[PDB]
RNA sequence: AGGAGUGGAGCCUGCGGCUUAAUUUGACUCAACACGGGAAACCUCACCCGGCCCGGACACGGACAGGAUUGACAGAUUGAU
RNA sequence: AGCGUGUGCCUACCCUACGCCGGCAGGCGCGGGUAACCCGUUGAACCCCAUUCGUGAUGGGGAUCGGGGAUUGCAAUUAUUC
């Protein structure tokens, strides 16, 4: 019920707002990620991924797409969907919160299970 | 007018005897020449393990060249310098010439 | 050998025999006519034809699809 | 009062983005809400903090015996 | 690389050693073996063949090298030639003891 | 094994004038060094002249990271039969 | 397709951009002075180059 | 006779054990344990989860210019134009 | 102070002085060196001199942890590094 705000800007005026000031508003790691030229020489996977996220279903539960790339920088244009992610064996079917922005997709996909110790 | 003759090799005795050959030729041609000057010999140190596997006492081997370098200055025209560097060639030494 | 995963084959070329009949047509006289268009690219040949699908087509060496 | 912006312990906050220099109760409350934010967001660092292990990703096979018995 | 190439090549001609002589516009090298009539080939075909081999392989301009062939004197005093001769004797199915006695007798007859 | 027909003829005619070619042992780097005037691969050349070795026209021995090859009388006879040239011309391998 | 699937990983750096010039291996390389070869092939072919033991 | 220490505290690294789709393996007193020049994010890679290409030369018997295969754009597909 | 190192066959990754911007790590032009020539008289550390501290887990020790800023790379999340 509380109006959550990310870095002092609200959801609408971070949604319709341009990439270079978005890069300015991001931290130091995401600045170098987006400020090193066009994302076409190697990031064609990321290109096809966020355009497949850009195409949108009608008013129901969102479509599921699966990713083999855990190094995705969360953008405002692709927030609020339903994405499964590969961890190495299976697919982690996870939901995108509005607070994903500024993180990586591999951080929310746990790879190693917690261990338990019995008799050595 | 100022031609510079650079001599480099690995064996020292062959290098000093061909330097003696050059200085004796320059003496018998009766022209002003300067004797050889000795740079420090740069060592070529590479240290590596002995055994192929990872078993045994930690033993190391040390290998070296001895690159001896000398150069002389000739106050002489270029044609006699060309014929001297054309004659008396041996595989022990390497002859390098330059002019500026 | 026969594993758990089933075997899936590639694009097998079906034996479409007498395809030369689809190249040209014969009228009453010795004149000729075609039902396939001509690719005007320099990388395409003067006699190289272009494919025939329900909406668009496909070239040979050119691989250009002219769409409206 | 003429203090540079980079000389602060908290820059570009997640809620307002202003440059704040927190105090003892302020830093304690902010660390508590940050820990509960990672626990609610269910990230890897939040799971490591909930389990009570190292979060910076180093070796703990040989060290770290002071955590429990 | 040249020594490894010639040891891989002349396994039957009894290769002994090679030397490289530096000279401007003439990269002169001289081969040495226990027999000189077999390293040339038929009317000197193999020698210019390997000359073309090294000129094409080592990136030198054509006509830079000119390979000669010299028979080594006192062949029993070279360890490479005696080892290759003993390898040839062992490759024929001969016993090791008779071949070893023969090569050691030849070595002491050479004057070692 | 889908070599274009110009490539095998090009290999054969460069083999005719000088009866040896060298190849770096690498199936990854495609561009031949001294065939710089045309687009010629390396693994196709390697497999084709390995098939020539399997037939027995050439003799092949190995090195550090390189290959060497030979042309015999039967090899140059097969090359002249394939290229359809009269025997009045002689390769430089069998000439002074 | 296959021609760009074969060339996907660049070889501008890393250990895979170089190998031994004799045994073709990627362990224990000597990048000093353009040897570009492993230490044990170097031990096998040391004294022929001129690497002789004085120290 | 001594000097510096280690073993005690924290940290780095290796091994054993436990766990794991997999936590790849050699080396267990001197004469293994910052050893394989082994400071592994991708190649390394030898381990696992997934799909492509042949990188099956050459002989024998079938197939063949009327045709033996590779090279793909429209919409579903993993992971990828 | 002394061993050394420094622009490469596949290759494209070298050493850096000088002049500005910035606390900082870093950024652009400016030039040399295929090397006793240029970095470089390699103004290194320890040590010396003068204040502050005063037996207190203390200004010792810096493990653990939060945020921000830079370079490398095609990509650093399981903090690459600073
Ligand atoms: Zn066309």
């Amino acid at each position: 019920f509380r109006k959550f705000t990310y870095r002092g800007v609200d959801l609408d005026q971070l949604l319709d707002m341009s990439y270079e000031q978005l890069m300015q508003l991001y931290s130091a790691r995401q600045r170098r990620r987006l400020s090193r030229g066009l994302r076409r020489k190697q990031h064609s996977l990321l290109k096809r991924l966020r355009k497949a996220k850009k195409e949108a279903p009608p008013m129901e539960k969102p479509e599921v797409v699966k990713t083999h790339l855990r190094d995705m920088i969360i953008l405002p244009e692709m927030v609020g969907s339903m994405v499964g992610v590969y961890n190495g064996k299976t697919f982690n079917q996870v939901e995108i919160k509005p607070e994903m922005i500024g993180h990586y997709l591999g951080e929310f996909s746990i790879t190693y299970k917690p261990v338990k110790h019995g008799r050595p | 007018h100022r031609i510079r003759i650079t001599l480099t090799s690995r064996n020292v005795k062959s290098l000093e005897k061909v330097c003696a050959d050059l200085i004796r030729g320059a003496k018998e041609k009766n022209l002003k020449v300067k004797g050889p000057v000795r740079m420090p010999t740069k060592t070529l140190r590479i240290t590596t393990r002995k055994t192929p596997c990872g078993e045994g006492s930690k033993t190391w081997d040390r290998f070296q060249m001895r690159i001896h370098k000398r150069l002389i200055d000739l106050h002489s025209p270029s044609e006699i310098v060309k014929q001297i560097t054309s004659i008396s060639i041996e595989p022990g030494v390497e002859v390098e010439v330059t002019i500026a | 050998k026969s594993y758990t995963t089933p075997k899936k084959n590639k694009h097998k070329r079906k034996k479409v025999k007498l395809a030369v009949l689809k190249y040209y047509k014969v009228d009453e006289n010795g004149k000729i006519s075609r039902l396939r268009r001509e690719c005007p690219s320099d990388e395409c040949g003067a006699g190289v034809f272009m494919a025939s699908h329900f909406d668009r087509h496909y070239c040979g060496k050119c691989c250009l699809t002219y769409c409206f | 009062y003429k203090i540079p912006d980079w000389f602060l312990n908290r820059q570009k906050d997640v809620k307002d983005g202003k440059y704040s220099q927190v105090l003892a109760n302020g830093l304690d409350n902010k660390l508590r809400e940050d820990l509960e934010r990672l626990k609610k967001i269910r990230a890897h660092r939040g799971l490591r903090h909930f389990w009570g292990l190292r979060v910076r990703g180093q070796h703990t096979k040989t060290t770290g015996r002071r955590g429990r018995t | 690389e040249l020594n490894e190439f010639l040891t891989r090549e002349l396994a039957e001609d009894g290769y002994s050693g090679v030397e490289v002589r530096v000279t401007p516009t003439r990269t002169e090298i001289i081969i040495l073996a226990t027999r000189t009539q077999n390293v040339l080939g038929e009317k000197g075909r193999r020698i210019r063949e390997l000359t073309a081999v090294v000129q094409k392989r080592f990136g030198f301009p054509e006509g830079s090298v000119e390979l000669y062939a010299e028979k080594v004197a006192t062949r029993g005093l070279c360890a490479i030639a005696q080892a290759e001769s003993l390898r040839y004797k062992l490759l024929g199915g001969l016993a090791v003891r008779r071949a070893c006695y023969g090569v050691l007798r030849f070595i002491m007859e050479s004057g070692a | 094994m889908l070599m274009p027909k110009k490539n095998r003829i090009a290999i054969y005619e460069l083999l005719f004038k000088e009866g040896v070619m060298v190849a770096k042992k690498d199936v990854h780097m495609p561009k031949h060094p001294e065939l710089a005037d045309k687009n010629v691969p390396n693994l196709h050349v390697m497999k084709a002249m390995q098939s020539l070795k399997s037939r027995g026209y050439v003799k092949e021995q190995f090195a550090w990271r390189h290959f060497y090859w030979y042309l015999t009388n039967e090899g140059i006879q097969y090359l002249r039969d394939y290229l359809h040239l009269p025997p009045e011309i002689v390769p430089a391998t069998l000439r002074r | 397709g296959h021609q760009q699937l074969y060339w996907s990983h660049p070889r501008k750096f890393g250990q895979g951009s170089r190998s031994c010039r004799v045994c073709s291996n990627r362990h224990g390389l000597i990048r000093k002075y353009g040897l570009n070869m492993c230490r044990q092939c170097f031990r096998q072919y040391a004294k022929d180059i001129g690497f002789i033991k004085l120290d």
